[PDB]
């Protein structure tokens, strides 16, 4: 229909493209490569080809699909690895034994032949259904409970509803008729990826995201449906944090997408999630892999498809959101997406506004982040889904003045600042307490109050202790280890304990793999209450000697209790909530009693 | 006591003040040049190509 | 007005790229002609004519360029510049970036249409700010006061609660003259325009103005980040035009809150890059100074009318700096600057205002015998000098040693401590009159000896040293 | 089969500038079609068509554009992307940067032509690295280990013995063996080396007796700069063929990774493209990925590719764009210290930044000991604290090191003296080294140890 005129890396110019509209999928060459209109000039148009463009020839056929970028968002996507264009990897490998990714394959997004146990809902014949109405639900697998919903922009009366039973995706289920015409629906639903899936109304989020890591859960929390940023300069390996969040989040579903991510990392994900199990209230062993979908394309894949990868990820997350579930997404190495934008715009000769990155960078990144949130879903019943976005912005050179980092930190709500210093010292979380900041503290105040009112006070005290520790470290480095005030020495103490015990998690040991929130609260309370007791002892000790000067002697005589404080992190959570709470109770009371008696002694 | 204080001040200066300021100067020079000069010349070249 | 003409309708779209469409064979195209774009699917988008040459015309599109095709896209030329509808009914309503209402209500029934970027006021007819308003914030009220018609931008960075303090200022807007001040005309009629704000911040602002009870007074224009960029370059202009009508032709004091000027500069850069012209500093368009001047200079008292406009545009330092073109040009234009300091935020002070860089050019005229006590200027000067000397003394004590610090050195450090502890710190809803704040400032000043208060004249000291 | 066709021969070169030759009136071009330009003098050289537009075609030659006439040079279109005749016989020989034989032997008889810049392994197909490698160096196997499929580079500034280290690793390379036909078949890329270093490599490999299983890809600096970029591609293509489609494990070595980056910057600047940091091309992350992101263990096949590049910090700064991108991509690093080299240590590895991201899977029950991870963690963490102790001693004095700091300083000194040092041919096995590693760990008090549990090392026994 159309023919190619110019080929320049990922960008391809086609002539005879008169009727083409922007962002319409297009088939290029005898191999029918995927492409999206980006710039149209005259009878010609510009196409970014998501596939590799090497080997094209002038006058290769160009075919219009007339449909914008679309993803088949039907059931069965859970637990499957999909490419940037959302092609099924496993089916491709099975169909063509060649492990190498073929070029020109047309595998459908989802198998048209799977039989799914379909359970129709309370819907009846002639009922007035609307867009987003859950006319039924289907079990993809254990803990899926996939809810088939009517696509938006659809309404009518139920002329025919299918009975319960196994169904192919070709099979029609609903046959609603709005304006007399009887339209038949099926499980397959295609969505223009660029246009967000509509919602009834966005709303504030007040359910905290439980990462299971002490530092992030307490110091810099995030709410479900929030927006987060992990810079993670080279050497930090942020992907371990992302994987830990995926494994031990409270989310209903995980959509992991890696743009520019290493292939080894996706291999690790797919080879370690199925064995790892999460315990639901029913308690049965269940594989996280079913809860997780992977939209990643490795760094070897063409860079034109980074944008398609991220948008397919976000639209799949939105689709799960409209189902009423709470889904969290990690977008590894969005800096690769920024480089993809720069490479694409470079060929278009668009003037580089800043450091090669095109001017319209903040706009696209802001759109991608703003798709996040917690919303009231459309249709019946009254679902309230949510999407949590936790992206990654790797700073080239480890400087946060980078344009991608600048825009992200400008538009992000909560920011977790990784640093090279803690990474070098093998701290492991490497979450710098200074630069990191959470704008969700005000929202989670109600949750904190209902859980434990003490949490906010001890949190503020811990922040003050850390800031004082930094200031005292600077002052000492300026002056020296001499002339250290006994109160200042006691402040630096238990701040070292905070850093060594509470702020660090092994992340590869059974005890530190997952930190429950209650034990985190207990541990912070123990540390800060030891600090408060030390301050009280400094206040009164039968003379300034026993009060504060003998803090060293206190450390000598309270050494067992201080060692218990530092070892409280070592205990595993498998002991159960009662065991942990009893141990923390006895530890806190023993510490208080020993401190008071020793403070009573000689004072 | 005075000699100890003075030696401490001098050692602190030589170990921290200059050893931090010199990296600051290097970073400032690197950022200034490799960002402003490079991007300004790139913009000028792109404009020249546009006119061409 | 005898006879009219119906708008032309061309189907020619010789070129579509970025946020722009290039129409051709368009005869008699005006500059800044407002065009309505009927797509093939039938959806309607509105845009502006960026430049005209021969039969060509570069048309920017407000709602984006994601559906245009040569065969079926049709565009109409209305033959006029943007004229937003305005009326007194525009109050108490929330509007999209382009001015389309989103309050689930009806569109504005216009009292008149006003061309955007309204007529330039004869400078010989302007007047200096006469009275000042009480901001409630101690740092703002005591130093760098805000006068009716003053242009005070709040300088902040990412993370700093500039939005929260903006909401607090909207809550605490009030007059101060001799503590005397229904006042429906005197009602501040806050016109809050935010561009490219996070949806969470949008809901925050909506709920904050809904709960404050000023919903019959305030008026919000929103252009969210996910909203198209081009819409953002008009939203503050719409806000300024609405404020100009509600103030000048409606006789009401009007306060304007513009949010995230860095976002506006981003939209300007995007438009310039899409048009592909010579860039300026940091690749920005060279006329960004003119745009900021035209967006700022539309405020101030006017001799012939009882109204006024006092605008507080919060600005985001991109890399927490000032040499960036946006803060630099804003300082060149705006007659003030209030700084929010990351160091203050690190010590967890809810208002992080650092008074040392903060300054109002018209503070001297703002303070008056009716407005404040006669010693108010002395308080400001003494606090400035004491804070500066205390910072220098703190640096000297750090380099030489805490013990080596003299008696006056410890006095200055103690003054810094009590200042940053009691003076700057204020509650989320602390709203105190200027007089008690000045009295507590005299307490802080009398902590220093009379001799050290050399900057203060002796008469003001005798008036308010012992008290 | 569809009938053959002979290549077109053009003469319509209509403009030359820089490294680019512009053609016109081309009938049916092809992107990245390899062209073999023949000049008027009769000499020939190759090049790639980097852009195709209309009937025009922009060609970037290989051997440079000098001596090309707009009315006598003839261009021929092979109509295919670059292909390297990979075959099993390629073992035990040497090749130029472009792959032409230089071992005074006949050209390779190909088993099958394979287009270089090969398609990515399906991500689902890729499998995690699980088996340790006996490089023949102690400090690498003891801590910051290597897995048979794991990529890890060697960081080393100019003037350091990193080339000698690479030669030692290549000659002492071997499987853990805890066979020979499928053993390590080392491919040794050489991206832009000095002639003296080239002779060094040739002599060392020939005399080592490992020439029965090692293929070199030498590329000197005198060679055309573009020919340098296709070298670490041809090398990886041959490695892929030998490992996945021929079975034997391959331990690929790339030298002067910075030289490849310099080759990229020069070519990109000639192409007048958008510059990243330091003027390097913006898409360098992609093109370093296409090089690095090839080593790994495909599931359907028993082969394995292991990647050991060698970088060179230009200004001795790890913040340079090339090491930054590498550390982003390459899954760990081995670091070489200039100060330790000044201290007259032959393997000057600095253990503070030397980490292996896949070491957690390299250790296990099949190999190493149950305390290997804990010993590595302690000897990796206490070294930093000892360095901080040394800094505090320097900024205060000798008496500043208290009863705890002095132990850290002594641990650092003994660690830099005994453990790190090794012979020029030392195959120090893991257990004998880990004994003295635990001795170093026990220099510090056996109970003051914070991170490690005492029971883990208690599983091991002294003597």
């Amino acid at each position: 229909y159309g023919y190619v005129r110019k080929v320049s890396g990922p960008v391809v110019i086609a002539d005879g493209m008169n009727g083409a509209a922007m962002y319409e999928l297009v088939r290029v060459g005898h191999d029918n490569l995927i492409g999206e209109i980006i710039r149209l000039e005259g009878d010609s148009a510009t196409i970014q080809v998501y596939e590799e463009t090497a080997g094209l020839m002038v006058n290769d056929p160009v075919l219009r699909t007339h449909k914008p970028l679309s993803v088949e968002l039907g059931p069965g996507i859970l637990g499957n690895i999909f490419d940037g264009i959302q092609r099924p990897l496993k089916t491709i490998a099975i169909r063509s034994g060649d492990v190498y990714i073929p070029r020109g394959v047309s595998v459908p997004a989802l198998d048209k032949d799977t039989l799914w146990e379909f359970q129709p809902k309370k819907i009846g014949e002639g009922d007035l259904l609307t867009g987003g109405d859950l006319y039924a639900t289907v079990f993809e697998n254990s803990l899926m409970q996939h809810h088939v919903a009517l696509p938006p922009d659809a309404m009518g009366k139920v002329t025919y509803v299918a009975p319960a039973g196994q169904y192919s995706l070709k099979d029609t289920v609903l046959e609603l008729e709005f304006q007399g015409v009887k339209k038949s629906f099926t499980m397959l639903q295609a969505w223009p990826v660029r246009t967000p899936r509509p919602v009834s109304s966005k709303l504030a989020a007040d359910t905290p995201l439980l990462t299971g890591q002490r530092v992030l859960d307490a110091l810099f929390p995030s709410v479900l449906g929030g927006t987060c940023a992990i810079p993670g300069a080279f050497g930090c390996g942020k992907t371990v944090i992302s994987q830990a969040l995926s494994k031990y989040s409270n989310s209903d579903t995980v959509v992991y997408v890696g743009c520019g991510e290493r292939g080894n990392e996706m291999a690790e994900v797919l080879m370690d999630f199925p064995q790892l199990t999460m315990t639901l209230p029913d308690g049965r062993e269940e594989s996280v892999m079913k809860r997780t979908t992977l939209v990643a394309n490795t760094s070897n894949m063409p860079v034109a498809a980074r944008e398609a990868s991220i948008y397919t990820g976000i639209t799949i997350a939105e689709y799960f959101r409209d189902m009423g579930y709470n889904v969290s997404m990690m977008a590894d190495s969005t800096s690769r997406w920024a480089e993809a934008l720069r490479e694409i715009s470079g060929r278009l000769a668009e003037m580089p506004a800043d450091s090669g990155y095109p001017a319209y960078l903040a706009a696209r990144l802001a759109s991608f982040y703003e798709r996040a949130g917690k919303v009231k879903c459309l249709g019946g019943p009254e679902r309230t889904g949510s999407v949590t976005i936790v992206g990654a912005v790797s700073p080239p050179g480890g400087d946060f003045s980078d344009p991608v980092t600048s825009a992200t930190l400008s538009i992000v709500q909560v920011f977790w600042g990784l640093d090279k210093k803690l990474a070098q010292r093998k701290h492991f979380p490497s979450v710098n307490w200074l630069i990191s900041y959470s704008k969700y503290s005000t929202a989670l105040e109600s949750f904190y109050e209902q859980f434990d009112p003490d949490f906010i006070n001890i949190r503020t005290k811990a922040r003050e202790v850390l800031q004082r520790e930094d200031d005292l470290n600077e002052i000492v480095q300026l002056v020296g280890k001499d002339a250290l005030a006994e109160g200042d020495k006691i402040t630096l103490e238990t701040a070292k304990l905070l850093r060594e015990d509470y702020l660090a998690q092994n992340a590869f040991t059974p005890y530190d793999k997952f930190c429950p929130f209650y034990k985190s609260v207990w541990m912070m309370r123990n540390i800060i209450h030891f600090y408060n007791l030390a301050n009280q002892a400094v206040e009164k000790g039968a003379g300034m000697d026993g009060q504060k000067i003998t803090y060293t002697l206190i450390k000598h005589r309270l050494g067992d209790l201080f060692y218990r404080l530092v070892s409280q992190k070592f205990e595993d959570p498998a002991e159960g909530e009662p065991a942990l709470v009893a141990k923390f109770k006895k530890l806190h009371e023993d510490l208080t009693a020993g401190f008071r008696a020793l403070e009573d002694e000689t004072r | 006591l005075t000699l100890d204080e003075a030696i401490k001040t001098t050692n602190r200066r030589v170990n921290a003040l200059e050893n931090v300021v010199k990296p600051r100067l290097e970073n400032t020079i690197t950022y200034i040049k490799g960002e402003l000069d490079e991007l300004e010349r790139e913009d000028f070249f792109r404009l020249k190509k546009i006119q061409g | 007005e005898g006879t009219l003409e119906v708008a032309m309708e061309y189907r020619t779209v010789t070129g579509v790229a970025g946020p722009l469409v290039i129409l051709d064979k368009v005869k008699g195209p005006k500059y800044y002609e407002i065009v309505n774009i009927r797509l093939g699917d039938g959806t309607m988008r509105r845009g502006q004519v960026l430049e005209v040459d021969g039969e060509k015309a570069v048309v920017q599109v407000f709602e984006g360029t994601s559906g245009i095709d040569n065969k079926f896209t049709t565009v109409q030329f209305t033959g006029e510049v943007l004229k937003t509808p305005v009326s007194l009914d525009m109050l108490g309503r929330i509007f999209n970036g382009s001015g389309k209402p989103i309050d689930n209500g009806p569109p504005i029934l216009p009292e008149a249409y006003l061309d955007i970027s309204g007529s330039s006021i004869n400078p010989s007819e302007r007047t200096y700010p006469e009275e000042m308003i009480q901001t409630g914030i101690s740092t703002i009220d005591v130093m760098n006061s805000i006068a009716r018609g003053q242009k005070i931008p709040l300088f902040s960075a990412a993370g700093l609660p500039h939005n929260e303090i903006a909401a607090q200022i909207c809550r605490q807007a009030g007059l101060v003259k001799r503590l005397e001040k229904d006042g429906e005309e005197d009602n501040f009629a806050i016109v809050f325009a935010a561009m490219g704000v996070n949806m969470e911040t949008a809901q925050f602002f909506k709920r904050d103005f809904e709960e404050n009870g000023s919903m019959e007074r305030v008026t919000l224009f929103l252009n969210l980040a996910n909203d198209p960029t081009i819409e953002r370059i008009i939203t503050p202009r719409i806000a300024l035009t609405t404020a100009e009508y509600l103030a000048y032709e409606c006789g009401k004091h009007v306060l304007v809150i513009l949010t995230d000027m860095s976002s506006y500069a981003d939209a300007l850069r995007e438009v310039s890059a899409a048009r592909e012209e010579v860039p300026g500093r940091r690749g920005y368009p060279g006329y960004m100074y003119t745009d900021l001047a035209q967006i700022y200079e539309r405020a101030g008292r006017i001799e012939g009318r009882k109204g006024s406009i006092t605008q507080i545009p919060i600005l985001t330092m991109p890399n927490d700096d000032i040499t960036h073109p946006t803060p630099d040009l804003t300082g060149y234009i705006t007659e003030g600057q209030i700084y929010i300091d990351r160091q203050l935020q690190n010590r967890q002070i809810y208002p992080p205002i650092n008074v040392l860089p903060s300054l109002s050019r018209l503070m001297k005229s703002a303070i008056g015998e009716g407005m404040t006590r006669r010693d108010h200027s002395d308080v400001s000067n003494q606090l400035y000098a004491n804070y500066a000397i205390g910072k220098d003394v703190q640096a000297m004590k750090a380099v030489v040693g805490e013990e080596a610090l003299s008696s006056e050195d410890l006095l200055y450090l103690e003054f810094l401590d009590k200042f940053e502890r009691k003076f700057v710190a204020q509650g989320a809803y602390d709203s105190r009159n200027i007089f008690q704040s000045l009295d507590l400032a005299w307490t802080l000043l009398r902590i220093f000896p009379r001799e050290l208060l050399h900057r203060i004249p002796g008469k003001t000291l005798d008036q308010y040293y012992s008290r």
